[PDB]
RNA sequence: GCUUUACUGCAGGCUGUCGCUGAGGACUCUCACUCCGGGAGGAGGACACCGAUAGCCGGGCA
RNA sequence: ACUCGUACGGUCACUGAAUCCUGCCCAGUGCAGGUAUCUGAACACCUCGUACAAGAGGACGAAGGACCUGUCAACGGCGGG
RNA sequence: CGCACGGAGGCGAAGAACCACAGAUUUCCGAAUGAGAAUCUCUAACAAUUGCUUCGCGCAAUGAGGAACCCCGAGAACUGAAACAUCUCAGUAUCGGGAGGAACAGAAAACGCAACGUGAUGUCGUUAGUAACCGCGAGUGAACGCGAUACAGCCCAAAC
């Protein structure tokens, strides 16, 4: 499949957005990513 | 004495007669070639315009409408339907050809307001209408004392919501007394039973 | 051309539109279709004038017949600018009268008379 | 019940429309304003896929190519006159008036300029009978007598392509191949083989027509079908 | 859901009538209106179309 | 839409290559054509009625029906004595 | 020094944080308006429809949104009638168009306790399940008046 420049704005920002909430909020909050989205498993829009 | 419109006036009593009859004849002729909507820059009946409310100012607009005689051009039943509600030839609409005509005109001019209306005649399959439209921004209305009110916001849009003199006799709304109990003040408070 | 029913010749018009003109700078005159209806209605009218082209024709429609009833001689102007400036305005007039002329009395006399004789 | 294939024939889809864009040229005859001076020169013999007949594509003396119904007997080089003073050859295009009597025509017209209407088919001819200053009666295909204008043009000769229907189709292939160049649904599904629900024919235990096959021309469509305002059937009596 | 000479109705078709619509129970005409023609113009013509109404038919449909 | 189409066309149906063939029936039903006469709505029109109106009746009478004819490769029929 | 309590660091007595008002900035798509496009792209833009017009997009207007409310149009069926067709559900559901902060209505060709009477309009209470409608079945259903709330009356067309 062929993207467009929006398209591949949009795919990464959610690459992005799959990332884990960082070691020191843990600890500024005295304590989970519940938008945790894999590639096999889960579905992307567009 | 009698004024020159008062003559314009009882020509009109009966347009099949006279010299208006020759006049229909020879305009309708052009008229069934001309648009749906078309802006005249004289009114046909001098008369009637300037007592409904036209001026020979800057900014009063008036445009000739045709709109199809007859009833509603209604679709059969798709689904089920009880025997009462299965007719197709024998309805009509709710709003007069007159209302049709001044909503026509209308919508191709956005920003002029509805007036008042009148008749200029009929053929076989068509009704034409002269609609009188007034521009609420130009400063030639907004500082003219008999036609400054149409300038006011809540003035907007007037005759899709049936404030025309066409549009309130449509709705009932004429006799003040017996009759007009489901009228007044409205249709839709009245539960629609006009 | 419902309400006309002789043409006026080109130089006949040249000659009532010139008397029309030292007509307005002597005597009185009417200019309007509405004023024009009361002169003839009040007798007052002299010599009606009333142009070829104006649209919608019901505004002069009554002047042929009004005439005829009241005495009064008319006669057809081609256009309605011509009429408007003889009359002494910018903007032109559907109809005019002549209240009264002067100096011009012995001319619109003839031409009264010329019309009658064009039928 | 639901609509018959007759009704969803009238509402013009891809499958019951003409393969227009696949087809060559609207076959009119040309305008001429008067005098005759437009003739023309024969290039080539193609085939128009609206007809199975072929036609004549000519070549004007004012620089315009267009393709002609071509009758029989027209060829590469041949020159067609078109016009009043036109010669009394076959492939010329004159009004009736001008063509004698007891002439196969074809391409006939049924008001004057309109491009030809009857006698189009291939191998058929319209014959010129009758003339006056008023009437000119042709006799037209089917049998008919049509009385025509004197002024309506007609291209001399049969139309090309004669004795098409002689040979049978044999197998329903070559039927496919015909049919896939024209506006028509094929195959045919009888109505006594469908369903109540579907056609008026439609039903029962056995196959059937369901009421006599012979319909008034006042019913309605959904509902006329079989044998339509026949004034009579089959082939005895 | 389907059917029909079940009950009741609704589209659709045919037909009379009214309006458009005009000049001189059969008939002429041209000007509305219609169609053909690029146009000049040709054909048709107060009919047809369209709007309204009336009778007949009308499981096509509810 | 059919249709860049025009009866050697294309629409609507039935039968279902070839070969030998395809009888009799039009009373009913359907379709179609005709029709002296009969039947046949509304508008206009005429009588009555009403100072008008409702309404009652009459004359004229379209398609349709009656009646007559054609038609079964049209629905279908082809027995008892 | 947001939620948000870490780590490093920083700002504040030049009065920060914080709150109120006002202003600056305010990417792209979006009514979306130069044109095209799944938020990007291609070579000056009120696109489209209008009004006025120096007839030049020069000056203006419309478009779209909004919790419901409001006004103008289109308009069911289940259901009830112990079936069902009128009736009923109901001018409801739903659909098309549109205004405002409220809308609509409104200064009698009214009423008609008939009078020597009332006096623009909405709305609230009542009149009243009354009059009226209806396979006169099931059901449907006002008004004048009265008591209140609030009150406010005017402009053209024509004559001259
Ligand atoms: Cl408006
Ligand atoms: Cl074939
Ligand atoms: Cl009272
Ligand atoms: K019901
Ligand atoms: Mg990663
Ligand atoms: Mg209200
Ligand atoms: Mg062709
Ligand atoms: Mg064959
Ligand atoms: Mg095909
Ligand atoms: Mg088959
Ligand atoms: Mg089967
Ligand atoms: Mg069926
Ligand atoms: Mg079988
Ligand atoms: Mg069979
Ligand atoms: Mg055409
Ligand atoms: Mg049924
Ligand atoms: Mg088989
Ligand atoms: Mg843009
Ligand atoms: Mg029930
Ligand atoms: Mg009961
Ligand atoms: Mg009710
Ligand atoms: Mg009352
Ligand atoms: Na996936
Ligand atoms: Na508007
Ligand atoms: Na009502
Ligand atoms: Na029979
Ligand atoms: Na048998
Ligand atoms: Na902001
Ligand atoms: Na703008
Ligand atoms: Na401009
Ligand atoms: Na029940
Ligand atoms: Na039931
Ligand atoms: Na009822
Ligand atoms: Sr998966
Ligand atoms: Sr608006
Ligand atoms: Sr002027
Ligand atoms: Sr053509
Ligand atoms: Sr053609
Ligand atoms: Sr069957
Ligand atoms: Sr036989
Ligand atoms: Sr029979
Ligand atoms: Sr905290
Ligand atoms: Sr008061």
């Amino acid at each position: 499949g062929k993207k467009s420049k929006a398209t591949k704005k949009r795919l990464a920002k959610l690459d992005n957005q799959n990332s884990r909430v960082p070691a020191w909020v843990m600890l500024k909050t005295d304590r989970r990513n519940h938008k945790r989205r894999h590639w096999r498993r889960n579905d992307t829009d567009e | 004495a009698r004024s020159a419109y008062s003559y314009i006036r009882d020509a009109w009593k009966n347009p099949g007669d006279g010299q208006l009859a020759e006049l229909q004849w020879q305009r309708q002729q052009e008229w069934r070639n001309e648009g749906a909507v078309e802006r005249i820059e004289r009114p046909t009946r001098l008369d009637k315009a300037r007592s409904q409310g036209y001026k020979a100012k800057q900014g009063v607009i008036v445009a000739r409408v045709s709109v199809r005689k007859g009833s509603a051009r209604k679709r059969r039943h798709k689904a089920g339907r009880r025997s009462k509600r299965q007719g197709v030839t024998r309805i009509t609409r709710r709003k007069d050809i007159q209302r049709v005509a001044e909503e026509r005109a209308s919508r191709t001019f956005p920003n002029l307001r509805v007036l008042n209306s009148y008749s200029v005649g009929q053929d076989g399959r068509q009704k034409w209408h002269e609609v009188i439209l007034i521009d609420p921004n130009h400063p030639a209305i907004q500082n003219d004392d008999d036609l400054s009110w149409i300038c006011a916001d809540d003035q907007a849009d007037r005759v899709f919501r049936g404030l025309t003199g066409a549009g309130r006799r449509n709705r009932g709304l004429s006799g003040k007394g017996k009759g007009s109990e489901k009228t007044r003040p409205s249709l839709r408070s009245n539960g629609g039973k006009g | 051309p419902v309400y006309v029913d002789f043409d006026v010749p080109a130089d006949l018009e040249d000659d009532a539109l010139e008397a029309l003109e030292v007509a307005r700078d002597t005597g009185a005159v009417k200019k309007g279709t509405n004023e024009t209806t009361k002169s003839i209605e009040r007798g007052s009218a002299e010599l009606v004038f009333v142009a070829e082209d104006v649209q919608p024709e019901e505004i002069v429609m009554h002047i042929p017949e009004l005439a005829d009833e009241k005495g009064v001689p008319f006669i057809f102007v081609e256009q309605q600018d011509d009429l408007g400036h003889a009359a002494g305005l910018e903007v032109g007039s559907a109809a005019a009268a002549v209240t009264d002329a002067g100096e011009a009395d012995a001319d619109v006399e003839d031409i009264a008379d010329k019309v009658e004789e064009l039928r | 019940g639901r609509r018959i294939q007759g009704q969803r024939r009238g509402r013009g889809t891809s499958t019951f429309r003409a393969p227009s864009h696949r087809y060559k040229a609207d076959l009119e005859h040309r305008k001429v304003e008067d005098g005759d001076v437009i003739a023309g020169t024969v290039v080539d013999i193609e085939h128009d896929p609206a007809r199975s007949a072929p036609v004549a594509a000519v070549e004007f003396e004012d620089g315009d190519r267009r393709l002609i119904l071509a009758p029989e007997g027209v060829g590469v080089g041949d020159e067609l006159q078109v016009g009043v003073s036109a010669e009394i050859a076959p492939g010329n295009t004159l009004p009736l008036a001008e063509i004698p009597e007891g002439v196969p025509v074809c391409n006939v017209e049924s008001s004057p300029g309109d491009g030809g209407k009857f006698a189009r088919a291939s191998g058929v001819n319209a014959q010129l009978l009758t003339h006056d200053r008023n009437v000119a009666v042709v006799k037209l295909p089917s049998g008919e007598m049509k009385r025509l204008d004197p002024q309506c043009r007609a291209t001399i000769g049969v139309v090309a392509g004669g004795g098409r229907t002689d040979k049978p189709f044999v197998k329903a292939g070559n039927k496919h191949h015909k049919m896939k160049a024209r506006g028509t649904k094929w195959p045919n599904v009888r109505g006594v083989a469908m369903n109540a629900v579907d056609h008026p024919f439609g039903g029962g235990g056995r196959q059937h027509p369901g009421k006599p096959k012979s319909i008034s021309r006042n019913a309605p469509p959904g509902r006329k079908v079989g044998d339509i305002a026949s004034k009579r059937t089959g082939r005895g009596g």
